[PDB]
């Protein structure tokens, strides 16, 4: 059907300007429809920032000023954002998304891209291996665990044997202090399938480039 | 610009009863076509928006019948009939009749499920962390219910409240629980000066707290 997928720099300079882009498979942008940019603030709340519509109508946020561009390429069928001069109060999660004529998006919203403004820099984190101390009532279950440390800016995708494993999981909301990001993945399994079972959790940090396999010993 | 707003809801709702949320517009969304330009979105945890009403009342493809939506020209309705874990999340209306777009303020939805006491998991630092020169340990409060609880941390018996940092999980789209991790961070030198560490849970579920600990 119709996947719409967003894609940029994590990372943005006070002042500088922000690009994403939105790449469309399984339908043509030439389309009447809204190909729309929207963003989310740290808080949740919502904004429309405008759209690009059968390759010659755009429609912007007025308070976006003359900031904001959308643009589109056909050949690649990508529509783009250019918001220029950015400040702190940029920093937000981007969504691109169709709209119709009467407000109808269906699914068709990407899975959004983090953007932060700011002048600190990148900085990959490092990741440890959270194995139990002792041993305890067996024949049950058994939860271990991955702390992500010191990395900027967010996010970090987080998957234990390479997202095979996703129920029982729970990666925790990151924390912020001196400029740095710190994050913990717990993984819950039969106690009888560790360690005899492998359990890796593997840490992606896209800003960075980095990618960390750690596999978790008993100690 | 058109604002909206929403009003949060008092208490989490039990599962299985009908559940209506509300969205006011300072304008009204009837458009000269008879039809009332208004979006319900479901925002589920760690998850994109997903439409669930436009035009007011009609459903978005594959949304349950469980979802309707009604109002007049500046006050609309979202209806859940049924609620379901899968609900929770923070609702969102949008209008769809001036530029610029905008969303209401969005309402939470919390299920009320039964009291559950946290699975508690302390971890010693990492060999890899203790080379670099820090230690940290971490404790996780696991699949709670309700999302109230206090964790405190003992060394060599005794209490500590430096450089502790906690992190809170959204409620579960799947079994409607809670969870927690708990992270005390100490230089190596430190972390080397003690043996025992403890990690205690007090939950509403329970008189006593759940303590969870290890020797270095
Ligand atoms: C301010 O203009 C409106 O609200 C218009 C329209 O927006 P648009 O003309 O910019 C448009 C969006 C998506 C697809 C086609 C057209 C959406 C609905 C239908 C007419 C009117 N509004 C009530």
């Amino acid at each position: 059907e119709v996947k719409l997928s967003e894609s940029g720099p994590g990372l943005v300079k006070p002042s500088q300007s922000l690009s994403l882009t939105c790449t469309v498979t399984g339908y043509s942008i030439t389309t009447n429809y809204a190909w729309t940019w929207i963003r989310q603030f740290p808080g949740n709340k919502l904004e429309w920032m405008g759209y690009i519509r059968s390759s010659v109508i755009t429609r912007y946020n007025p308070s976006l000023k003359s900031r904001i561009s959308i643009t589109q390429d056909t050949s690649k069928n990508q529509f783009f954002l250019q918001l220029n001069s950015v400040t702190t109060e940029d920093t937000a999660t981007y969504y691109c998304a169709r709209y119709d004529y009467y407000g109808n998006t269906g699914d068709y919203w990407g899975q959004g891209t983090s953007v932060t403004v700011s002048s600190a820099k990148t900085t990959p984190p490092s990741v440890y291996p959270l194995a139990p101390g002792t041993a305890a009532l067996k024949s049950s279950m058994v939860t271990l665990g991955c702390l992500v440390k010191g990395y900027f800016p967010e996010p970090v995708t987080v998957t234990w044997n390479s997202g095979s494993l996703s129920s029982g999981v729970h990666t925790f909301p990151a924390v912020l202090q001196s400029d740095l990001y710190t994050l913990t993945s717990s993984v819950t399994v039969p106690s009888s399938t560790w360690p005899s079972q492998t359990v890796t959790c593997n840490v992606a940090h896209p800003a960075s480039s980095t990618k960390v396999d750690k596999k978790i010993v008993p100690r | 610009d058109i604002v909206i707003t929403q009003d949060e809801l008092s208490n989490p709702v039990t599962s299985g009863e009908s559940v209506s949320i509300s969205c006011r517009s300072s304008r009204s969304l009837l458009y000269k076509d008879g039809r009332t330009y208004l979006n319900w979105f479901l925002q589920r945890p760690g998850q994109s928006p997903q439409l669930l009403i436009y035009l007011m009342s009609t459903r978005a493809s594959g949304v349950s019948d469980r979802f309707s939506g009604s109002g007049s020209g500046t006050d609309f309705t979202l209806e859940i009939s049924r609620v379901k874990a899968e609900d929770v999340g923070v609702y969102y209306c949008q209008q769809f009749v001036e530029y610029p777009f905008t969303f209401g303020s969005g309402t939470k939805l919390e299920i009320k499920r039964a009291d559950a006491a946290p699975t508690v998991s302390i971890f010693p630092p990492s060999s890899e962390q203790l080379t670099s020169g820090g230690a940290s340990v971490v404790c996780f409060l696991n699949n709670f219910y309700p999302k109230d609880i206090n964790v405190k941390w003992k060394i060599d018996g005794s209490e500590r409240q430096n450089g502790v940092l906690n992190s809170w999980t959204d409620q579960d789209s799947k079994d409607s629980t809670y969870s927690m991790s708990s992270t005390l961070t100490l230089t190596k030198d430190e972390y080397e000066r003690h043996n025992s560490y403890t990690c205690e849970a007090t939950h509403k579920t329970s008189t006593s707290p759940i303590v969870k600990s290890f020797n270095r």
